[PDB]
């Protein structure tokens, strides 16, 4: 570890004075597979990054407009509903998750949804 | 009606989940409260159903302070905006004023080992130390010019105004630091004693300070030469080590991808993908193969089983017999299934041992290709900037290293392949070979670090290919098809014989129906070779 | 045709210190003048002394108590500053050094009187290497730039010419330059640079204006390790629509050398050829052209770079083969004026540039 910084600051000196998604370990694709949402390939030909809200796996070239960089935190994938509510920037995001929070109880509720469908559906309005 | 039943029906399958399917559920009530008009709940809707044309056609029928950009925040209104006294009219109409951007990072940052090898960190180190010894010095030369320079001009007029003459702090040059910076190093803590003295009385201190840098700078001078010479071979230890990035990964990445295992992982993940796709039941055709591979040259073919069989010759356990038996697996039956011995096809029916045979041979022939293709490029470049070189009247248009002869840049090639028999033989070190390898070829070099442990590989398929039963009868059997014909042909004759090809692929699946099958096509077009295998 | 250019040199400012350690060394330029002088470029190009820009001309776009500041501090009366010099981000990154603010006047002045000259028609071409700090804000410093003088020089230029255009192709975002005309329509900032947990950590593909100024702001962010093919299939295409769009009077291009293969701290995978390719692009459409020095830490690698550039400016063909100067050691083992590339993985895929460019397109299709 010979550097001859030493000697040159010295030689002029002033004189001074006195996880499932992932390969393996040795490095494999883990089957069973899980594949991108948009192309339907693993993660063999690029890494794939998981939506935490929806299982949805995202390859970052297959996004629209595709990410540059790996995202550090909670990531978003566009499959969801948020961002038409992103519209609005006022309001915080207590009143959006309230907002949300409205529909998390009954989440199934077919019935009445496509209750509704069929209801707007209607050409001639009642 | 039924139709609605259907589509729901067929998205709910073609999601594949229940949350994204709930996720859809839940923007088509939000659009049934009121809240969504029809072209804002399309272009929700899209990114769930944006790729089958056919489910987005059937759904367009069925319907019939301020933040701007990511990084930038608005200023304060009431913010006393720092007072600037030139501005004009154009400053006032086009300087940005409400908007402001705050740098997240800093330079400098944690990159020592982010990604460079550790051949850069030594020549920076150098860099800089020479950096140092090198600004040191010009700062004292350029101060004795400019002593020199007054002195000169002192020494040409009256005596009775030399006494009056008097100098500033910039010691009579242009800047006000430099000078008695230079002062400063050279005299340590008696510099302001100095500096008056030389502002006071010019005449009787210039020449002593003069001399004393004088004196410094030869000092300096042989030592930065004595510096100098131990720098260098350094560079030289350095350079192009420091180009390759990828011999220390390549090394372990390459030993790892070609075990029996990561091949057979590489065509299960494909297969398993178009699986996943076929349950899914998009718009795939269902005769595509898995994995395509392209030979681009019979030269490199013969290069290839050349290198095999020099290797394989001087094996210890394998015997006469088998000696034979692999030449002529190698000289023989590989070429006829190539069709060395257009739309012409061959099809070859194969269990493990043959497909991971395939792959390495592929893998050693795209190699060779490569180190050749790059000779050929060198040799090329090459003869282009001398032809260029020569042409040139240079500044008219208004020691070092011997280049290698054109000769030695036309027997690269074969110069490779004679190390690779002695690496192979055992004759040469494996350091010397890389450091040959990577004066040679530079930065492509590493395409050839680990290929005798590629060709050891090789010999050992080859060797089982003899003793296993099942890979006797795997190639008895494709002759014996294609006596008939049946096996490969012309590309138009297939619907003609395409039953008869079904019952050669019934056999496979009668003879390794406990072991994986694999269906490899040798396609012939303008001198390649394209080799799709798909798993059955 | 061959064009008179304007080169400015002070003969100073290769003694101004940095600090110890620090990757900023202004070294570099004496010894790119030093080749110029070696491969006899001085006989057919015009060289000048630059005059210093003195404080009334920095507070055109810089605060006056930033530049008193600037004026003051010393490194002998770092203690009666402390307040200030946390204020003002003057301490580690961009530290005090003796003749700072001569350094900062020789470097403004430079491009002032580049912009200048280009205002009165006496030339097509300034070149000036000291310039280039285009991260110092307008009452701080940042990215070891303290005072900004491509902002000053486009000031200038602004006065005869009605639409500037800025180009910028270090590796670094300029982000102080891209916010000084964030809300006007009269510059349009182009810029290229790597995106991602790397220094400023500005400059994303929808930042692209404000107000009056929308739509006149491009960026693209990039990955590590491009080259110089998928440089030049994505510098040329976009800088004709540009051009074709905005249709400039003038344009001011930042040579930045960082994002060269081997730099201290960039992470591209440039040669000096892929890098003066821009140049020969932008000298194709025969604009009044202002061309700036900026980063680059490898000192050797920007010494060769900036003297190929200006060697491509004057239209002239200089030999492959270095000649002798007084920095020779430092280009060995090989002494060559062009440099290799690594052979690092180019994380920049074809689709992903093909999606940039193609959304880089339709923002540039909305100009008026
Ligand atoms: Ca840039
Ligand atoms: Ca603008
Ligand atoms: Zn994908
Ligand atoms: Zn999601
Ligand atoms: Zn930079």
């Amino acid at each position: 570890s010979g550097g001859l910084m030493e000697q040159i600051q010295a030689l002029l000196a002033p004189p001074k004075t006195d996880t499932q998604h992932e390969l393996d370990h040795n490095g494999l694709v883990p089957l069973p597979v899980k594949v991108c949402f948009t192309c339907n390939r693993s993660c063999r030909v690029a890494p794939l990054i998981q939506c935490d809200y929806c299982p949805l796996l995202f390859h970052m070239d297959c996004l629209e407009p595709p990410l540059t960089a790996m995202p550090l935190g909670r990531w978003m994938c566009p499959n969801h509903i948020e961002h038409v509510v992103l519209n609005q920037k006022n309001m915080t995001l207590s009143n959006r998750c309230q907002v949300f929070d409205r529909f998390q109880d009954t989440v199934s509720q077919h019935v009445v949804k496509v209750d509704f469908l069929n209801r707007i559906h209607k050409k001639h309005p009642p | 009606t039924l139709q609605e039943f259907s589509f729901f029906d067929k998205v709910r399958r073609v999601l594949k989940s229940q949350e994204v399917y709930e996720n859809f559920l839940r923007c088509i009530a939000l659009f049934n409260q009121e809240l969504v008009s029809g072209s804002e709940l399309l272009q929700l809707v899209s990114p769930f159903l944006g790729k089958f044309p056919e489910l987005f056609a059937q759904f367009k029928s069925f319907l019939g302070c301020k933040r701007i950009g990511s990084s930038y925040r608005a200023l304060p209104k009431t913010y006393q905006q720092p007072k600037c006294s030139g501005r004009t009219a154009i400053c006032k109409e086009v300087l940005n004023d409400t908007w402001v951007s705050f740098p997240s990072w800093s330079e400098d940052s944690t990159f020592v080992s982010s990604k460079k090898t550790p051949y850069e960190e030594q020549l920076h180190r150098c860099e800089d130390e020479r950096f140092e010894l090198d600004v040191v010095l010009e700062t004292n030369l350029a101060t004795i010019r400019v002593l020199e320079s007054v002195q000169k001009k002192l020494s040409r007029m009256a005596p009775e105004d030399q006494e009056k003459f008097r100098l500033d702090d910039s010691l009579g040059g242009t800047s006000e630091v430099i000078q008695r910076r230079a002062i400063y190093r050279i005299y340590g803590d008696k510099a302001p004693e100095i500096i008056e003295s030389l502002k006071k009385n010019p005449v009787t201190a210039v020449p002593v300070v003069l001399k004393r840098l004088k004196a410094k700078e030869e000092e300096w001078r042989e030592a930065q030469q004595g510096f100098n010479k131990i720098w260098r071979e350094q560079y030289e230890k350095a350079y192009l080590k420091s180009l390759d990035h990828q011999a220390v990964n390549f090394k372990q990445n390459d030993t790892k991808a070609l075990r029996s295992k990561s091949l057979l992982n590489e065509i299960e993940s494909v297969y398993d993908e178009h699986q996943e796709q076929h349950s899914e039941g998009r718009s795939a055709p269902s005769s595509e193969p898995h994995l395509i591979f392209v030979y681009e040259d019979r030269q490199i073919l013969e290069d290839a089983a050349a290198l095999i069989s020099y290797y394989v010759k001087r094996q210890p356990a394998i015997q006469k017999e088998d000696q034979g038996t692999i030449h002529q697996l190698l000289h023989q039956f590989v070429p006829s299934l190539f069709f060395s011995q257009d739309d012409v096809y061959s099809l070859f029916f194969a269990n493990n041992n043959w497909y991971f045979f395939l792959r390495l041979h592929q893998t050693l022939c795209s190699r060779l290709l490569k180190i050749y293709r790059q000779a050929q490029k060198q040799l090329l470049e090459y003869r282009t900037e001398k032809e260029r070189e020569k042409l040139l009247c240079e500044g008219r248009r208004e020691l070092r290293l011997k280049q290698p002869s054109e000769v030695e840049l036309e027997e690269y090639y074969p110069a490779f392949l004679d190390m690779v028999r002695s690496l192979l033989e055992g004759s040469i070190d494996p350091t010397q070979y890389e450091d040959t390898l990577r004066e040679m070829f530079t930065i492509h070099a590493y395409v050839g670090f680990t290929m005798d442990k590629l060709v050891q590989n090789i010999a050992r398929q080859l060797h089982h290919l003899v003793s296993d039963d099942v890979c006797l009868k795997v190639v008895e059997l494709y002759l014996n098809e294609k006596k008939r014909g049946a096996a490969g042909g012309n590309l138009s004759s297939r619907c003609v014989r395409a039953a008869r090809e079904t019952s050669y692929q019934w056999k496979a699946e009668r003879c390794m129906a406990d072991e994986n099958c694999f269906k490899v096509m040798f396609l012939q077009r303008k001198g390649q070779v394209i080799m799709t295998i798909e798993l059955l | 045709g061959k064009k008179k250019v304007c080169y400015y040199y002070d003969g100073d400012i290769g003694n101004y210190y940095y600090g110890q350690g620090h990757p900023m060394k202004p070294h570099r330029i004496r010894m790119t003048h030093n080749l110029l002088l070696n491969y006899g470029l001085y006989r057919k190009m015009e060289i000048y002394r630059p005059h210093k820009a003195t404080a009334e001309e920095m507070t055109k776009y810089h605060s006056d108590e930033y530049i008193k500041f600037l004026r003051s501090i010393r490194p002998d009366n770092m203690s009666e500053y402390s307040k200030q010099m946390q204020r003002f981000n003057v301490g580690e990154d961009c530290p005090v050094f003796d003749g700072l603010f001569e350094f900062c006047q020789l470097s403004t002045g430079g491009s002032v009187a580049g912009a200048v000259k280009l205002n009165r028609q006496q030339t097509d071409m300034a070149v000036n290497w000291a310039g280039g700090l285009h991260h110092a804000k307008k009452s701080e410093a940042s990215g070891f730039c303290y005072v900004n003088d491509i902002v000053l020089a486009i000031l200038e230029l602004l006065k005869y010419h009605q639409r500037v255009l800025y180009i910028d192709i270090d590796i670094h975002h300029g982000d102080g330059v891209e916010e000084a005309f964030y809300t006007t329509d009269r510059v349009m900032t182009v810029s290229f640079h790597k995106y991602g947990e790397y220094f400023p950590g500005t400059g994303d593909l929808r930042d692209i204006g404000a107000g009056k100024g929308k739509y006149y702001a491009v960026n693209f962010p990039m990955r590590d390790g491009i080259d110089d093919e998928s440089y030049g299939q994505i510098f040329k295409p976009i800088i004709s629509k540009v051009m074709e769009m905005y249709q400039p009077s003038a344009v001011v291009l930042q040579c930045g050398a960082d994002s060269l293969s081997g730099d201290r701290l960039g992470c591209f995978n440039l040669t000096v050829k892929g890098h003066a390719k821009c140049v020969e692009v932008v000298k194709t459409f025969n604009l009044p052209l202002l061309m700036l020095g900026g980063g680059g830490y490898t000192i050797r690698n920007v010494a060769r770079c900036w003297t190929y550039e200006t060697a491509v400016a004057l239209d002239c063909e200089i030999p492959n083969e270095l000649p002798y100067n007084d920095y020779f050691e430092y280009f060995g083992p090989d002494f060559k004026l062009h440099i290799s590339p690594s052979n690092m993985t180019n994380q920049n895929t074809p689709e992903y540039m093909e999606k940039i460019k193609q959304r880089l397109f339709e923002n540039l299709r909305m100009l008026p």
